[PDB]
């Protein structure tokens, strides 16, 4: 159970400053020394530098021997990235790793001078195929929102086998997405299929039940 | 952290021996990825040898295991084990020099 | 500053046989104290890199001799003797032994599984979005394989590229399957002024593409 878990996903205005988290847990923090490491959009991996979890004496790469912090609460197992004065540059999703072997979930931070906009979820429902193959296949529309990330799930986690999530895709300035579920055409509308999303940046939270 | 903290000059791995051609393979086998020099206070501020070579070990193996892992390792209990022993002869050592030269 | 060149870019292999990565170093690993920091990671779809070998060659504990990694100074190379399903994903290689630590561009493992045709289903712009004046005609093409296909639009017969947007999922660790979805937007002006939306794929498991469509008369 060594488990690495950042803090939940970030929109940040330029100039503007952030803390990530990170906690370690399933092994001595103190014993291993962590790693950062930055994944611009569509990049590559960048090692940021690494915090000596014994000493708490931290070391940055030289791009990032200017604006950023490493640090840690010992007690907590707990190590923070600060980045300040952010820059469109920033724009990223961020990692601590233990040694070279665990990495946490990610983080997500977007820097813009763009405001928040909550995704707009369309159910979606069938017309065609019916009982030609027996199965039946719903989908959901997140459309026109900013910035990433948005959590989507079916029947609040119950549903994830035979679940499609395909990635965002930009458009003027949001990101749409789109999931798709397939189940026995018996099972519906027998059973309720609800489609779960979250928009962190906006606040937001939404469902929406499928019906013919 | 390591306030206070001496690096202490390189010196050979101490030969310890465990019994069984394999355990004792194993050290022979992993040793360069074992330490060879010691983190330490002053010996002056210290009761005895224990006390000394005590903090050194922990300091030492330690300070060993966070920066290598940095960089891509994985310490077993076997690599642990082998390692107090080592390291603890090697802290004994430093701390005749140390006292040696006070 | 070290550079990893990782090749190649992309692997297709067919279960129970081999498969080899390369990646090598602009400046040799031979790191100060002795030891050559190099690291294996994989990264399954939708998962955070995992480590299996680190220090060139010593396995992580729980990998199969299967992999394998080797070389020196600066070529190194992570071998798989017999490739499987669980081995399908990104696998790439960090170096540890220099200021700062590099990693390599990354290697896509695809594991070759029998021909599956997509399934495709299409849908009309949900009722709370026509409100609004925007029409969205989702089409999915779900589990296919191999993972070209192409997708086209057709409006009342004739072909549309404004207004599409495509997304692509990784290959399947369950049944090694890609998945695709198609959204064409439009005004609602214009849906509604148009009758039969058509979704046309073309995949290799048909000579023929394989047809969806609805007419808006809901007829």
């Amino acid at each position: 159970q060594i488990q690495l878990v950042q803090s939940g996903p970030e929109l940040k205005k330029p100039g503007e400053t952030v803390k990530i988290s990170c906690k370690a847990s399933g092994y001595t923090f103190t014993n291993y020394g962590m790693n950062l490491v930055k994944q611009a959009p569509g990049k590559g991996f960048e090692w940021m530098g690494w915090i000596n979890t014994f000493t708490g004496e931290p070391t940055y790469a030289d791009d990032f021997k200017g604006r950023f912090v490493f640090s840690l609460d010992t007690s907590a197992s707990t190590a923070y990235l600060q980045i300040n004065n952010l820059k469109n540059e920033d724009t990223a999703t961020y990692f601590f790793t233990r040694g070279t072997d665990y990495w946490g979930q990610g983080t997500t931070l977007t820097v813009s001078s763009a405001k928040t906009t909550a995704p707009s979820v369309y159910p979606l429902a069938p017309v065609c195929g019916d009982t030609t193959g027996s199965s039946v296949t719903l989908g959901c529309l997140v459309k026109g929102y900013f910035p990433e990330p948005v959590t989507l799930t079916w029947n609040s986690g119950s549903l994830s086998s035979g679940v499609h999530t395909f990635p965002a895709v930009l458009q003027s300035d949001l990101y749409t997405l789109s999931s798709s579920v397939t189940v026995t055409s018996s099972t519906w509308p027998s059973q309720s299929i609800t489609c779960n999303v979250a928009h962190p940046a906006s606040s937001t939270k939404v469902d929406k039940k499928i019906e013919p | 952290g390591l306030g206070g903290y001496m690096l202490g000059s390189a010196m050979s791995r101490p030969l310890i021996h465990f019994g069984n051609d394999y355990e004792d393979r194993y050290y022979r086998e992993n040793m360069y990825r074992y330490p060879n020099q010691v983190y330490y206070r002053p010996v002056d501020r210290y009761s005895n040898q224990n006390n000394f070579v005590h903090d050194c070990v922990n300091i030492t193996v330690k300070q060993h295991t966070v920066t290598t892992t940095t960089k891509g390792e994985n310490f077993t209990e076997t690599d642990i084990k082998i390692m107090e022993r080592v390291v603890e002869q090697m802290c004994i050592t430093q701390y005749q020099r140390e006292s040696q030269a006070y | 500053d070290v550079v990893m060149s990782q090749t190649p870019l992309t692997l297709s292999v067919t279960i129970g046989q081999p498969a080899s990565i390369s990646c090598k170093s602009s400046q040799s690993l031979l790191d100060s104290d002795g030891k050559t920091y190099l690291n294996w990671l994989l990264q399954r779809p939708g998962q955070s890199p995992k480590r299996l070998i680190y220090l060139v060659s010593r396995l992580d504990s729980g990998v199969p001799d299967r992999f394998t990694g080797s070389g020196s100074g600066t070529d190194f190379t992570l071998k798989i003797s017999r490739v499987e399903a669980e081995d399908l994903g990104i696998y790439f290689c960090w170096q540890g032994s220099h200021f700062p630590q590099t990693f390599g561009g990354g290697t896509k493992l695809e594991i070759k599984r029998a021909d599956a045709a997509p399934t495709v289903s299409i849908f009309p712009p949900s009722s709370e979005q026509l409100t609004s004046g925007g029409a969205s005609v989702v089409c999915f093409l779900n589990n296919f394989y191999p993972k070209d296909i192409n997708v086209k639009w057709k409006i009342d017969g004739s072909e549309r590229q404004n207004g599409v947007l495509n997304s692509w999922t990784d290959q399947d660790s369950k049944d090694s399957t890609y998945s695709m979805s198609s959204t064409l937007t439009l005004t609602k002006d214009e849906y509604e002024r148009h009758n039969s939306y058509t979704c046309e794929a073309t995949h290799k498991t048909s000579t023929s593409p394989i047809v969806k469509s609805f007419n808006r008369n809901e007829c």
